[PDB]
């Protein structure tokens, strides 16, 4: 009687069972559709990536909401059918969603789940809770920076707070994009989807947060210790120099990306001062770093230099950062769903024939 | 006592999971 654990992010979903300490299946949430309609009705995923020249590519998910469904219920009959190879009728199946999710989008994906899919049960947690949980907490913070957005969720309890919830629309697909801007002063040109897939590789293994940026850049414009080798697919060899620290910086300074935002550790303090005085000591001791963009090295250290500089003198600021963090929201999911404690959580069938998607408000 | 009081406590207790 396996739980399914469904994490819909806004580039990558991540699929599996409840129990397991990872997903089972991890592809892009991008939905393909043939441009000339004359072959199969629309592809999902990598599948749907390796044929984008005849298909328009579709990001129903883009900034973590979504903004059409059909294209949701497309992902998730391919995460069922193609991905987990389950009928979706024989689990409960958990979902994650944004936090500050509107209550129309909480009540479609349960609809969906139970008209489309058939789903004896159900449930909706929010990602960030699911992070928090995986670290063995609940009551903190969460910064999640995934790839389309970036929010700072304070939690007591289980409990997100609302009202000192915050969200930046600036994420791992802007730092890729930002690379890519940065890197033409090497002479590289970095333009089409595939290079822009070299680019988000040469991130993912050789960008870092500098504790300083101002000496970091000095250090770097002093001596060749920070420059880094990287080798391309068709076998050419090119040398990234202070890009390294210079794209991850635009999380911190926004203005990089000509944005009038305030950086990540800005908006963690800014989450922190819209709660009650009585559980900052509990946000500020807790602050859990979550999502593939918080992977960077040098992140943890700088996020506590920075919070140092806001928080009162007195203030024990404790920064977690697992090395699981990509799949820390997929890895309390399955905690959660694979729980004795949590079995009466579940919204069933029943539940949900004598109420409507309503339920889901008074349930999740 | 409350059950999500004691989905919370199970929370922080932590638990195994399966190697795949
Ligand atoms: N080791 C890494 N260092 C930095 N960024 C990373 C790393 N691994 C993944 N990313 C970036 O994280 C993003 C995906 O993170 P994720 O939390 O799975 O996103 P989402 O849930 O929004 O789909 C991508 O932009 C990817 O390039
Ligand atoms: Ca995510
Ligand atoms: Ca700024």
């Amino acid at each position: 009687v396996q739980a399914l654990v469904i994490d819909n992010g806004s580039g990558m979903c991540k699929a599996g069972f409840a129990g397991d300490d990872a997903p089972r299946a991890v592809f892009p949430s991008i939905v393909g559709r043939p441009r000339h309609t004359g072959q199969k009705d629309s592809y999902v995923g990598d599948e749907a990536q390796s044929k984008r020249g005849i298909l328009t590519l579709k990001y129903p998910i883009e900034h973590g909401i979504v903004t059409n469904w059909d294209d949701m219920e497309k992902i998730w009959h391919h995460t069922f059918y193609n991905e987990l190879r389950v009928a979706p009728e024989e689990h409960p199946v958990l979902l994650t969603e944004a936090p500050l999710n509107p209550k129309a989008n909480r009540e479609k994906m349960t609809q969906i789940m139970f008209e489309t899919f058939n789903t004896p049960a159900m449930y909706v947690a929010i990602q960030a809770v699911l992070s928090l949980y995986a670290s063995g907490r609940t009551t903190g913070i969460v910064l999640d920076s995934g790839d389309g957005v970036t929010h700072t969720v304070p939690i007591y309890e289980g409990y997100a707070l609302p009202h000192a919830i915050l969200r930046l629309d600036l994420a791992g697909r802007d730092l890729t994009d930002y690379l890519m801007k940065i890197l033409t002063e090497r002479g590289y040109s970095f333009t089409t989807t595939a290079e822009r897939e070299i680019v988000r590789d040469i991130k993912e293994k050789l960008c870092y947060v500098a504790l300083d940026f101002e000496q970091e850049m000095h250090t770097a414009a002093s001596s060749s210790a920070l420059e880094k080798s990287y080798e391309l697919p068709d076998g050419q060899v090119i040398t990234i120099g202070n890009e390294r620290f210079r794209a991850p910086e635009a999380l911190f300074q926004p203005s990089f990306l000509g944005m009038e935002s305030a950086g990540i550790h800005e908006t963690t303090y800014n989450s922190i001062m819209k709660c009650d005085v009585d559980i900052r000591k509990d946000l500020y001791g807790n602050v859990v770093l979550s999502g593939g963009t918080t992977m960077f090295p040098g992140i943890a250290d700088r996020m506590q230099k920075e919070l140092t500089a806001l928080a009162p003198s007195t203030m024990k600021i404790k920064i977690i950062a697992p090395p699981e963090r990509k799949y820390s929201v997929w890895i309390g999911g399955s905690i959660l769903a694979s729980l004795s404690t949590f079995q009466q959580m579940w919204i069933s069938k029943e539940e949900y024939d004598e109420s409507g998607p309503s339920i889901v408000h008074r349930k999740c | 006592p409350s059950p999500r009081e004691q989905l919370m406590e199970s929370i922080r207790k932590g638990k195994e999971l399966k190697q795949i």
